[PDB]
């Protein structure tokens, strides 16, 4: 039984522009098995109105999902992605950097 | 350019928690157009792109009837594979399946695929010639022998060479504005400095479709795959994709370096 | 368009 | 109908080519079979075909055309054991849907017809029967307008008969005003038909 | 070796319940039930994959119910049988799509078990005119007065079943066509050389196997119970 730890990318659909609404994305990929936990966080509190794409997989059979939420970036607000997976000793948190 | 249709199926046993999870998803190239999820309210096959909604009741009843059959058959497969590998009922186990067809620029059959994985590893696959099977282990031979005896490959080949090609063609014509588009990448660059000695620059490719792209770095022409950072191409959420590449080299001298984007929508290889 | 036949493993 | 076969009982002489065809309604079908069913028995598979083109197997040729949704079967050098109902079968999902079937009759080549009508009497001695035999394969027998006299059709022959073969039909009634001279007078019979006195 | 079915024949009073059984080929995960009537193809009834019933013909009545409890054998049951249920009930199994059929159960539904009669069998000996005219001798056998319409006719010559020269009708005919209760008739021929018939040492027996009532069935009348049985008639050669 192979296990594969997820790759994780936090990022915005459009160039981040303070004030203007956008979408915050969390792309988790390359993982196996498929039970995964993904939350989008605003100042460390999870956003409820998140949705995700349908589970699929790549040539190598590892899974990928996209979680996303409508959000209006600000300068003080911090956004994060929290992922948990059987291959993680602890939940992995990846903060949103608007230049990545 | 080339096109493809693929279906992706995931079946996950839930030991001691009842029926297994079944997810089915269908793509034309990089655009998902249908989904079925055993966990969702509808228990139908559902549209996921605008151009499939015009299909009528017979198509949806039929795709629903078939997706439930794939489901039933994968439910039996999970029990069979547990038996083949003498695994206990305590563990969760995953069967994955992909099949579909590519066509070329002429929209004629280019290749077919039909392959299974169990617990992440290859189990059995239709060979390129569509007439023989690669079986990964001694348990997968049991399936190979069942399928050779029952001439499964010939039936599969008819689906992949005829029906599949046929319906891909129909989709590509109904999703003409969506599917046959090309979005050139919106390029740009960013400059930062981690220190005085070494500064970082980032090549940016945004809003492009199809997802295929290549970002390479040149120091008067060579390839700098040392100190390189390429992220996997990623979906923007609106049907387009993103990607960026960045390398760190001595500050002040960064025009000996240049970033070359190559994508189908860009007529000549844009350099920056 | 799904394949109308299924094959047991 | 989901599966349509050529209509009417087919009659083909011993040694000729019999030919059956079939169309199916759903273009997504992938599995195609020809089944044979003897009169009192169950469907038995004779061949399958899954790709476009021709499949040869002994005296049997199947053809499949997916673009036109057409299945055929050719039997060359027809034996009497080829007399059966031929069933075209096509998959709808993971089950087989059958057509209504085409009956095939292989006719013996009667090389010296001598149509006669013989009177047979019982060995115990109710009725008695008229036997119309030795006619060629292009005579057919029709039933009485008598509701009180019965007529079998062109006697089907056992498929393992040998040396020399022939066709027959019987008729019978119970009442004294009934003879063989006028038994088959509602069927059309050769002018040379022997009526012994 | 093969798909098996029981019973092979079954007569049922209209209104009663009947149950057929089907033992498929043990490795076949897929099992099917069909119905067939004379002059038509097998009509699809239901489909099992292991123990789960996956499909049912949209026209099938709730009087029909099929089960395959442990994914092996299967039973099909009809409740409150009516006359339109009479048909051949076919079982079939498959590893994938190719179907392998059992020998069927042939069901007859009639208003009263007192409509079931065995055949009377008569042999008619060759005409002398045919003898002198062709030097061949045709015997005729007539099974008459029976219901339902399935009988099997064989010819036995000096203790041995013969096929050469034998010509049996494919289907029986109805003696009273303007009646639903109609009893049937069936004919057959055995043709030999004139010399073989003229030998009085030669014994000819027409044998008709009738399928009738089971042993369980309740017989209500004075006449003999019309059970599954064989009825024969015979003749000996005549030198004349």
């Amino acid at each position: 039984m192979i296990q594969r730890t997820p790759k994780i990318q936090v990022y915005s659909r459009h160039p981040a522009e303070n004030g203007k609404s956008n979408f915050l994305n969390c792309y988790v990929s390359g993982f196996h098995p498929s039970d995964i936990e993904v939350d989008l966080l605003k100042n460390g509190e999870r956003i409820e109105k998140v949705e995700h794409s349908d589970l699929s997989f790549s040539k190598d059979w590892s899974f990928y999902l996209l979680y996303y939420t409508e959000f209006t970036p600000t300068e003080k607000d911090e956004y994060a992605c929290r992922v948990n997976h059987v291959t993680l000793s602890q939940p992995k948190i990846v903060k949103w950097d608007r230049d990545m | 350019g080339s096109h493809s249709m693929r279906y992706f199926f995931t079946s996950v046993s839930r030991p001691g928690r009842g029926e297994p999870r079944f997810i089915a998803v269908g793509y034309v190239d990089d655009t998902q157009f249908v989904r079925f999820d055993s966990d969702a309210a509808s228990q139908r096959m559902e549209p996921r792109a605008p151009w499939i909604e015009q299909e009528g009741p017979e198509y949806w009843d039929g795709e629903t009837r078939k997706v439930k059959a794939h489901s039933q058959t994968h439910r039996v497969d999970l029990g069979t594979l547990r038996g083949y590998y003498n695994q206990s009922e305590a563990g969760s186990h995953t069967v994955q399946r992909m099949y579909g067809c590519d066509v070329g620029s002429d929209w004629r059959f280019l290749r077919g695929y039909h392959q299974y994985a169990y617990d992440g590893k290859d189990y059995i696959a239709l060979k390129e010639d569509l007439r023989s099977w690669t079986a990964a282990d001694m348990a997968a031979q049991t399936t190979k022998h069942k399928w050779e005896a029952a001439h499964v490959a010939e039936q599969l080949r008819a689906y992949l060479e005829g029906t599949c090609v046929e319906w891909l063609r129909r989709y590509l014509e109904n999703g003409k504005e969506t599917l046959q588009r090309t979005d050139a990448p919106k390029t740009h660059m960013t400059h930062h400095a981690v220190s005085d000695h070494e500064a970082t620059l980032r090549c940016w490719a945004l809003s492009f479709y199809p997802a295929e792209i290549t970002l390479t770095w040149q120091r008067d022409g060579e390839d700098q795959t040392q100190d390189t950072e390429l992220v996997e191409t990623r979906p923007a959420g609106d049907g387009t994709f993103q990607k960026w590449a960045a390398v760190v080299v001595p500050s002040g001298q960064e025009q000996r370096y240049t970033c070359h984007v190559q994508h189908e929508g860009l007529p000549k290889p844009l350099t920056l | 368009y799904l394949q109308p036949r299924t094959f047991l493993l | 109908k989901e599966v349509e076969q050529n209509s009417g009982p087919l009659s083909v002489p011993e040694g000729a080519i019999a030919s059956l065809n079939c169309t199916y309604s759903d273009r997504g079908s992938q599995s195609f079979f020809w089944y044979r069913q003897y009169s009192g028995k169950s469907p038995e598979l004779i061949m399958f075909i899954y790709s476009n083109g021709d499949k040869e197997d002994g005296r049997f040729t199947a053809q499949l055309n997916k673009a036109s949704q057409y299945v055929s079967l050719l039997i060359r050098d027809s034996q009497p054991s080829d007399s059966a109902t031929y069933l075209c079968a096509v998959n709808r999902d993971d089950k087989i849907i059958f057509g209504k079937g085409t009956r095939l009759h292989i006719l013996p080549n009667i090389q010296n017809p001598d149509p006669a009508v013989y009177q047979l009497r019982d060995s115990k001695s109710d009725k008695s029967v008229c036997l119309f035999t030795d006619f060629d394969s292009q005579t057919n027998v029709s039933q009485s307008k008598d509701s009180d006299v019965y007529i079998t059709d062109k006697c089907v022959l056992d498929m393992r008969s040998m040396d020399f073969k022939s066709n027959s039909a019987v008729a019978w009634s119970n009442k004294s005003d009934f003879a063989c001279a006028n038994a088959f007078n509602n069927s059309i019979i050769p002018e040379d038909t022997f009526f012994p006195s | 070796t093969g798909v098996s079915q029981n019973p092979r024949h079954k007569i049922t009073k209209r209104g009663q319940n009947v149950t057929f059984r089907c033992d498929p080929i043990s490795e076949h995960n897929r099992l099917y039930w069909y119905r067939q009537t004379l002059g038509q193809g097998p009509e699809f009834l239901t489909y099992f994959q292991n123990e789960a019933q996956l499909e049912k013909s949209r026209l099938l009545s709730d009087r029909f119910s099929a089960e395959r409890p442990k994914g092996s054998f299967s039973t099909l049951e009809i409740q409150r049988t009516e006359q339109g249920d009479s048909a051949m009930y076919l079982c079939a199994s498959s590893p994938d799509i190719e179907q392998y059929f059992g020998p069927g159960t042939r069901l007859t539904v009639t208003e009263d078990l007192k409509n079931v009669f065995p055949p009377e069998v008569a042999v008619f000996e060759p005409s002398e005119a045919e003898i002198s005219h062709t030097q061949k001798a045709t015997l005729v056998c007539l099974a008459t007065g029976f219901y339902p319409d399935h009988v099997e006719l064989s010819w036995w010559v000096n203790g041995k079943e013969v096929h050469s020269g034998v010509c049996t009708d494919p289907q029986p005919l109805k003696e009273q066509p303007a009646l639903n209760d109609s009893r049937y008739a069936l004919s057959s021929r055995l043709r030999v050389s004139a010399t073989f018939w003229q030998n009085p040492r030669n014994h000819f027996r027409c044998q008709v196997q009738f399928y009738g009532l089971s042993e369980n069935d309740e017989w209500t009348q004075d006449r003999a119970k019309p059970v599954t049985q064989i009825v024969s008639a015979e003749a000996w050669g005549r030198a004349d």
